[PDB]
């Protein structure tokens, strides 16, 4: 009755992500009650939908883009790549969360907060352009893709969502060298009509720029980015 | 179990690890889409007084 | 076990196919080979959130051009490739090509008809087959001439002296494993094939991949007696089966 | 037996059609594509660098026996860059680069067996890896498994005196004890962003650029694997084993030379006569 066993080759190995428990050494330890507690989350997906700030004029990043009193069509206001590896998203939680994963899928939402004078008026064209024929070079070329027209008024911000348009069910979260699986277009912003104002008011205005994950966003395969130092 | 039809396995005992751990997870997608589960958890910041109705009645200009 | 006549091309052998404003006619049909026993449903890719531009009548037709001319000169197993969709992405592609360079991704299946006439005093046989991922030219262009180049073992690096083979290998002895049909001059003037949508992902980014190549290869060299037709040209009718387009953007000049 | 083979189909017959005979059937379940690939096969010989276990990682090759390995049944390596990161190729290089050299043993790292008989265009499978050290004495081995398309450059050492391989949350495996069996076994999922994987070729480039070189599709491996250890003069073989294999769209296999010799065959592999 000792039980005959066949010892597998892989014997003695230690697996870092092994789906099993090990030996306990201090059993029956009652913990200190923490039931008065509030604020817990159980999924990263739960807090990935809170917009954090996009960095403009990197590296001297400012959390806003600036609108002029001139609507040139040939000159954008902002152009962001739609890849979680952009330098623009580099410090957003979406980007900070995402980087601990291998692939993503679903909608990305770009939120724009108008911060100019209430006396002021403007209209912007925001578009998403899928890969294939390069980056738009005018608003005229941009308007051929997915876009929205944002009219300034009593409601300060506008929420733009870039549709998950892709061959692949999922996409690689970190861009390294670009590829067919990596990247996926560009988001560009432009003034349709210029920013207008009466006498006694500033001629320009700052538009706060944030990003979050939509209801649709998903992330799979936990991994680890390359070690860095903020300094 | 099973590209076709069953590989090299003939063990009487039921696997130790669960299918979800030992194998990938065949998923299927609907050409038409999938509605996300309305809330991913119980975490939320809340907005009260969003609205109105009830106060120091209607001297409220108008 | 064939269906009923000759000197002339008869009865149940007579077949027609209306596409839109396009119709194909053959009086010597041997059948249509629906390739993996499945057709293209025209279903929306589940990888895109973008509703698709589907069902256009002006795109769902047969484009008809010329491949080459078959001659007495061709040795067995020389071929000409016709990479889809790329062949139809230009001018000869109509509204199809037109709608295609404006969209990022396409999801289609093909329905082909390859044609070659001769006579009862001519001998020869061609092999017409459709293949997913068959190695084509870089620039996804139709073959200019007929060749046997790089067949059976693939193209290896000029320096790779003893390297066994290369991944673009193609053992033409087995070419019949692909959805095919023979064009035996004594038996038929046409070949009708159909193939579903198959790829590595739910929809293709056509501009930079050619998921399917249509191959026309000689298998039995053309033999004839003096006085008969000396050169037989080959033409093909090609229609995209339920193309679903998504990823609408600009064209320009882009990359085609 | 009167047929019309021009149709692309031709009816299945047994000796019962033309002649006075009878069918000879006997059930076998060994030709199913899953059972056939559910057997382990080698991709090549690999090595470790010195004091690797406590220092930064740098691509290296012992005798064309490198430090890392891309988990794929296809070609990879390129002996001219044995001190560089292994990259996947579209051809199999072999032993020498000159008329007079020899084809075997090959220098690239591939599943020759797989390469020879992969009569499918696309496939799907889970991968089971075995690292077999060529010593029957103590061996120490640390492995880092990075899913395809993730950071595969484990070069900066973050903790003093700890391998740069041994950093992260990314899967790491470690064996090294007097009473071990020396070998390591583990199974890896299906991690490609691709629905199905090209088994032989992929007619397309790697970007929107169409910047030439078709053949391989981006990120269609099962992951790169990095190695560090203690016994650095010992190499180890890597074996692949395909779990729950699924193959789609029949296609030709690889060419077999024509007996210059006679009329049938034998044994007498890849030369001239025998």
């Amino acid at each position: 009755s000792p039980i005959p066993v066949t010892i597998r080759e892989h014997a003695g190995t230690w697996y870092s992500t092994l789906p099993d428990s090990t030996v306990p050494i201090y059993g029956k330890t009652p913990v200190a009650p923490a039931n008065y507690m509030v604020g817990e989350y159980k999924d990263f997906l739960e807090i990935a939908q809170i917009p954090t700030f996009i960095g403009n004029k990197m590296p001297n990043a400012v959390p806003y883009i600036e609108a002029s009193n001139t609507a040139v069509k040939t000159q954008p206001l902002a152009v962001y790549q739609v890849t979680l590896s952009c330098s623009c998203l580099a410090n957003t939680f979406l980007a900070a969360l995402s980087r601990n994963f291998a692939q993503y899928r679903g909608s990305l939402v770009y939120t724009f907060v108008f911060t100019g004078t209430a006396m002021m008026k403007g209209k912007f064209l925001i578009a998403y352009t899928p890969p294939g024929a390069g980056k738009p070079t005018s608003r005229d070329q941009a308007m051929q893709a997915t876009y929205a027209i944002w009219d300034l008024g009593l409601n300060s911000s506008y929420s733009f969502t870039v549709p998950f348009i892709s061959p692949t069910h999922f996409r690689m979260v970190g861009t390294d060298q670009a590829n067919i699986t990596n990247v996926d277009g560009w988001v560009t912003v432009w003034q349709l009509t210029p920013l207008t104002y009466p006498p006694g008011c500033p001629t320009s205005a700052k538009i706060l720029t944030m990003v979050s994950a939509g209801k649709d966003f998903s992330l799979k395969m936990p991994i680890s980015p390359a070690p860095w130092s903020p300094q | 179990n099973n590209s076709s039809s069953e590989g090299n396995e003939g063990v009487i005992i039921n696997n130790f690890y669960s299918n979800q751990y030992q194998n990938s997870i065949d998923l299927s997608a609907n050409a038409t889409g999938s509605d996300p589960p309305k809330t991913y958890g119980q975490f939320s910041n809340l907005l009260s007084g969003a609205v109105n109705a009830f106060s120091n009645m209607l001297p409220l200009l108008a | 076990d064939q269906n009923t006549e000759e000197m002339e091309n008869l009865s149940d052998r007579v077949s027609q196919d209306t596409a839109g404003n396009t119709v194909t006619n053959t009086q010597s049909t041997v059948g249509r080979l629906v390739g993996y026993g499945t057709v293209h449903d025209g279903e929306h890719p589940a990888s895109c959130a973008d509703t698709a531009s589907e069902k256009i009548l002006a795109v769902e037709r047969y484009y008809t051009f010329k491949v080459n001319d078959w001659t007495s000169t061709q040795k067995p197993f020389e071929y000409i490739r016709i990479p889809l969709p790329h062949v139809l992405s230009g001018e000869d592609g109509g509204v199809f090509g037109a709608t295609l360079r404006r969209h990022y991704l396409v999801k289609t299946g093909w329905r082909v008809q390859v044609q070659c006439n001769a006579s009862q005093f001519h001998a020869g046989s061609l092999l017409v087959f459709m293949a997913p991922e068959y190695p084509t030219l870089d620039v996804f262009a139709m073959d200019n001439r007929w060749s046997k180049d790089n067949l059976p073992n693939g193209t290896r690096t000029q320096t790779n002296r003893k390297g066994p083979f290369a991944m673009d290998h193609q053992n033409f002895w087995q070419w019949t494993l692909y959805p095919h049909q023979f064009l035996n001059l004594r038996t038929n003037t046409t070949v009708d094939l159909e193939v579903p949508y198959v790829n590595i992902a739910p929809t293709s980014s056509w501009t930079q991949h050619a998921s399917w190549t249509l191959v026309i290869a000689v298998v039995a060299p053309l033999t004839y007696s003096t006085g008969a037709s000396t050169s037989l040209d080959i033409t093909a009718s090609i229609q995209p089966v339920r193309p679903v387009f998504n990823g609408l953007r600009h064209e320009v000049l882009s990359r085609q | 037996g009167v047929e019309n083979a021009e149709k692309g189909v031709t009816e299945n017959t047994d000796a019962t059609a033309d002649f006075v005979a009878q069918p000879v059937y006997l059930p076998e379940n060994q030709t199913k594509v899953a059972f056939f690939y559910d057997r382990s096969s080698p991709i090549g010989r690999f090595a470790v660098k010195s004091g690797s276990l406590e220092s930064g990682f740098a691509p290296f090759s012992n005798k064309a026996c490198p430090n890392s390995v891309i988990l794929t049944p296809g070609p990879q390596f390129d002996p001219a860059y044995d001190q560089l990161r292994p990259q996947r190729l579209t051809e199999i290089w072999g032993n020498g680069n000159e008329e007079t050299s020899e084809v075997f043993p090959l220098k690239t790292k591939q599943d020759y067996s797989f390469c020879l008989f992969s009569p499918f265009v696309y496939y799907k499978c889970d991968l089971e890896v075995t690292l077999s050290p060529h010593t029957s004495g103590a061996h120490g081995l640390l492995v880092r498994w990075c899913p395809t398309g993730t950071p595969t450059k484990p070069t900066t050492q973050v903790l003093h005196e700890v391998s740069s391989l041994s950093e992260g949350r990314t899967p790491q495996v470690y064996s090294a004890g007097p009473g071990t069996s020396n070998q390591i076994s583990f199974v890896v999922p299906y991690n490609s962003p691709l629905s199905v994987l090209p088994a032989v070729w992929y007619n397309g480039h790697k970007r929107f650029d169409n910047t030439g070189d078709l053949g391989i599709a981006p990120n269609s491996d099962f992951g790169t694997l990095f190695f560090a250890g203690t016994k650095p003069d010992i190499k180890f073989t890597v074996y692949l084993r395909y779990k729950n294999m699924r193959v789609f769209c029949p296609r030709p296999t690889v060419f077999f030379p024509w007996p210059t010799s006679g009329d049938k065959i034998d044994m007498t592999p890849r030369a001239g006569v025998l």
